[PDB]
């Protein structure tokens, strides 16, 4: 595997254990109950860093939804996650060493019902 | 680093992208209009003139109006004090206003 | 007989959009001059 | 017939407009009792129906007495030639 | 209009978010049924940010006007937001679209 | 008629338009009672179907009743000239 | 007729809408049995079929029965003028 | 007539609706049985096809026996006043 | 005819409908069959091109024999309304 | 005819639709020598250019042999109602 | 409505990814054939990221209503998503896309 | 319709890349020519990025329907590639473009 | 809780105290008089920082809305707000120190009404 | 034209902004009610930066013409800024959008 | 001549991009500072 | 038509730019005036990069035609800039729009 | 059609860039005046990046056709550039914009 297939793999086996939907994407017959967690594949830079090793940048993206109206809870399940995936990730050929995280919330009024969106990026150096 | 050329490329070459857009909605406003008036003017008296007489025209810079040139052609889409409506051109105005909006959306996201 | 004609009309407007745009040019031409000089 | 029945029938159960409808059953009455022959000082009973009927005709065509039809941005009406012209026929009929 | 369908309205009505708690409950006032007249049922597909969704845009048409303030309508077993209401002389007309 | 036999055709399941559909069944049968000769006293229940049938296009007439048109927020009506025009031809053959 | 024969025809499997249905056909036939000369005490087995197509007019016309035409947003009927006008005239030269 | 003479007509090459093509049929025999002289026991087979053509007619019709006009998204159909009214000309020139 | 004439005019060089072309042909030629006088058992040789020409009208018909017109997302036709009409009147000058 | 007359006219100059042309001349050729009188064996070759007329307006509608109108992907067509209808004024102007 | 055709309908049901084996295979539900009337087929170039694709973009129609949870149809050997489906009264209009 | 242009369908079959060569060689298929109508022709001027180019946008119309592929048609001595294909019940029409 | 929603909850505690109503987002249903704040959630990039903390940057957007007819109460609004959230703000897991602040106003004729909205940005630097 | 409805007129009269002070305090002058003709009323979702409001777009009818100056009406309780007016022979159109 | 109109105005929010060249201008700045002073 | 509006026409005579004196005077020649039929006047919001302004955008119609170069027109005593002129046989056509 | 205005054709003939003297001196052809039918002149405003200038597009209309190559017209005294040319059966057809 990919690092990318690796950690995102590793990130549903957290996420997925919370008792919440976790999906790539909502399909149209799909019913996803509030709150519910978007994950999108990693993005990964690759470089030689080593006479013996490459390194590189890869980058993490999970994205929460919920209603506006206890954002105590959604607050609680951001703090969750990053409590879960940082500061470090091992996995069977990869560690990933987390370099940043980015947290962007918005106020969507797209579906005529206020929902909060969370975006979580995590940047982890990986070795 | 080179960002420049692309807001360069944007401030040249938009005007031309819309332009397009607005052209392709204008001709496909008439052909459906074109196809409406039969679907609902079928009391029995069509000639299709009125079909014949569909046009329209870049009547200005990122403007294009569509005009129905038959005379009575109101009365059909009003009615009169002596007919019920049959309207044709309003409905084709519910499509077009959607695929407007959503082509020049596309065009930005 | 009158000439009862109807009339449909799409049109747009760009001349915001392109002030936007040469508004984000100059300021990136700014930061272009002082990267010369580093 | 009383106010409350055309109020009744057609659905209205505030008093906003009662100023109105009283005046148009007040004018229906006028012109029922105008239209049978000359001799007869009551409306029958028979008929009383034909009041409320007309009504809810008038009261629909509040701000249209004049006009044949009204339209304004996907709102229209068009109205029927006489409100009375079903009835014309029946009061004939029942004098002949 | 065959006023033939019921439908319930709702005002939901909304707090001032509490610092001390994180919240900013809401509440929904609703009303008794209405007689209305409704268009027919469309099921869209919608593609929002996180994918797809079936929407429902409609209007809903009732006698006279109603004395108290709405916000949504529950029909069908499908709940609206209003998004615009048309007050003619003798009858009320709203527009609606489906919440999700 | 009773009222249940117009409620059961045109679907309707709760009391919510009862006041509404009894004045309209009421108006109904005061005008076919008008539409036959002076000596009879009753609608011969051989035509209590047609005051259900006229009951049920009134209600669709609802809020339209003088009106050969109708237009709101692209819902569009058109109504026929008259009620009980097809009943005319019974009931004048049936009595002559 | 049966039910269950209108039901077969017009394809319908379900339960959903009996109840309308069975008003629609016993409208239909007291209807037809106004039709016959006045002596006549049962509708001739030869006409059993009309019940049938006019329940299915009926049927088809349910929301629109005074409406002459019936639109909205990419649907619309216009509907013929009386139902049994293609049989007042069967049922004239049968009995004459 | 066979159903299965029908059946080709219209292409069709299952069974899935056949319920109401009997149906259709069945109605298109006893409307036909209908026009023709009181002493006449059957349709005679000189007239065969004309169970068949209208038996098409009316699958063609399907959803719409009363409508003049059924617009369906795009779709849309005008409908010809009476099924057997070229075959009047006929069936009236053939007995008299 | 046979069916390989009516073919040939439209053109038609594959077999796919051969079973309804069989089945027109039937229907035309049993219609021209019926119009002619009640002696003659067979029709005319001068007549045979009116079972092709017919046979070619109904083949376009094809989907469109109750209509009196169809429309779709891009295509649409009006029909005549009567196949015959043209030899109606050939048909009786010949005779008369 | 001959079939080049025919060809002359229309513009054609290959092979590929006389299969087609053959057939409408001969139909042509069949229902002129049906309209004359019953004594008259052969078209008289002063009608000869009818035959060539018809046969060109009915090359145009192909694939159009029943229908008032056609429209297919904004080409839009509307026929004349009757093939021959100019010369019925010549034919039994010559021979009466 | 002539209702010749005949329509195949399935639900394509999601399944639950699984990180485990790195999979979430759906399963098809697919049903009875059903009388339709549909539109005439296209062939329409349509122009995606790798290239040129033969889309169709169609509606179909059917008398009264299924009972039953649908997401895709196969009709004419092609198989179409559903994006939108409107319910008349007696009637049910399916707006469908092929996939590819 | 009167069909009195002919056509000549052509199918230009897709090679796959030999790198050997550096050549993709397609093939030209080309077939009988067939009775058809079209609109009249037109000459637009179509602005690409080197320049102007005569571009011709057409319809072309076809009895009943062809038993095997293709992909563009050679007519008035103009070679256009199908765009659309649409496929009545006894007629087709293609939708159809000029290349270059 | 994250940084995001204890200096969010801390914003609120303060502005709300004004008197003049405070939002995120205005629905449809609700009257709203002039003045007001609209407060937006902070974004937070968080990275290691010594050897036993991380650190990071909070960044932080209040809005104010008020009709153009008296500006030197708006800019007294202005002022009480970068007043009161400046220099430092201390929370229970957190501290902020003000890194920089941006006020930027505009003219809006958006409704029809020539109001004033001021945008305050402060970039908190926190550990 | 039924002129049913009564409108109050108004003019905002734009003051000089006064530095030493930091106010530009306005001044309104409102006139008698003139009988007019208004449109249904309309409660449009509008989507400001802040967030939604109840907008309202319409036109209002007025016999001959008025001798002063206006800006903004007062009718059915909604205070509009006049955006268009159009002066014809025996009548006076206005073009009204609600503020806020 | 009724007139049905659809009008489409296109906008960017360049004021946030702005302040951010801006503030990255006046971060390298201080780099020029360090060197040279 | 009803000529009945009586039109003054201008010619703005551009000068050229002065660089001793940095003035470009333009010179106005002006006509005198001619029958016309014009549009009722609109005075409709125009939204310029400082702020509103009442635009007027009208057409304006003459009978034949004048020998004489125009660009401007002073009626109802509004200045307007000439942006198209359509020329008939009988009777010219003048596209116009207030300057401001 | 009446076709009373007389247009002369015109073939600009494209000359190859020549390197040694930095010219692509190109030769126009010009052909003997055809009766046909035009449109009445227009003068828009066409605003290019230098500034307003006079624009006229147009149809012009002759029978039947011309047996050779063109690329502008001269009419009225204008010269247009043909962009597109239309060829029905018995008529020809071409769309004209001036030059500059």
């Amino acid at each position: 595997m990919t690092p990318n297939l690796q950690l995102y793999n590793k990130a549903y086996e957290t996420l997925q254990g919370y008792g919440f939907p976790v999906i790539s994407r909502k399909e149209m017959q799909q019913e996803i109950p509030y709150p519910f967690f978007v994950i999108k594949m990693p993005e990964s830079n690759r470089s030689k860093y080593t006479f013996d090793s490459y390194s590189g940048d890869t980058n993490l993206v999970i994205d929460i939804w919920s209603v506006s109206d206890d954002l105590g809870h959604h607050d609680g399940l951001v703090k969750r996650c990053i409590d879960d995936l940082t500061p470090s990730v091992k996995t069977n050929d990869y560690d990933f060493e987390e370099d940043d995280t980015n947290i962007t919330q918005l106020v969507d009024d797209t579906t005529n019902q206020e929902l909060l969106h969370t975006s979580i990026t995590i940047s982890y150096k990986t070795f | 680093d080179a960002l420049l050329n692309q807001f360069h490329d944007m401030k040249t070459n938009i005007d031309d992208d819309v332009d397009d857009i607005l052209q392709e909605n204008a001709k496909e406003y008439v052909v459906r209009a074109k196809l409406k008036a039969r679907e609902v003017m079928n009391k029995g008296y069509w000639t299709g003139n009125l079909s014949r007489n569909i046009r329209y025209k870049k009547t200005g810079d990122l403007q294009y109006t569509i005009t129905s040139h038959a005379a009575y052609s109101g009365f059909l889409e009003f009615g009169t004090r002596y007919m019920e409506a049959e309207p044709f051109m309003w409905p084709v105005y519910e499509v077009i206003r959607k695929s407007t909006v959503e082509e020049l959306k596309a065009l930005f996201e | 007989m009158t000439e009862y004609k109807i009339k449909a009309t799409i049109e747009a407007s760009v001349a915001k959009f392109k002030r936007q745009i040469d508004s984000a040019v100059k300021s990136v031409q700014r930061f272009k001059r002082v990267a010369d000089q580093t | 017939t009383t106010l409350a029945d055309v109020k009744k029938r057609i659905g209205l159960k505030d008093e906003k407009q009662d100023e109105q409808l009283e005046e148009i059953i007040k004018s229906c009455e006028s012109q029922l009792l105008s239209m049978l022959p000359i001799e007869v000082e009551q409306i029958p009973e028979r008929f009383s129906y034909m009041i409320k009927e007309v009504a809810v005709k008038r009261y629909n065509r509040i701000g249209a007495e004049g006009m044949t039809s009204e339209a304004v941005d996907g709102r229209s009406n068009a109205y029927e030639l006489n409100d009375f012209k079903e009835y014309e026929a029946i009061i004939d009929n029942y004098f002949n | 209009m065959r006023y033939e369908d019921r439908v319930i309205f709702q005002l939901e009505q909304v707090a001032t978010y509490n610092p001390k708690t994180s919240k900013k409950e809401n509440t929904l006032i609703t009303y008794d049924a209405i007689p209305c007249n409704i268009n027919p049922i469309s099921r869209a597909r919608k593609q929002l940010e996180f994918g797809d969704v079936k929407n429902d845009v409609s209007v809903l048409r009732i006698k006279e006007s109603i004395s108290y303030p709405v916000s949504h309508v529950l029909v069908n077993g499908i709940r609206y937001k209003i998004v615009d209401t048309r007050i003619y002389r003798h009858e009320t007309s709203y527009y609606i679209e489906e919440v999700n």
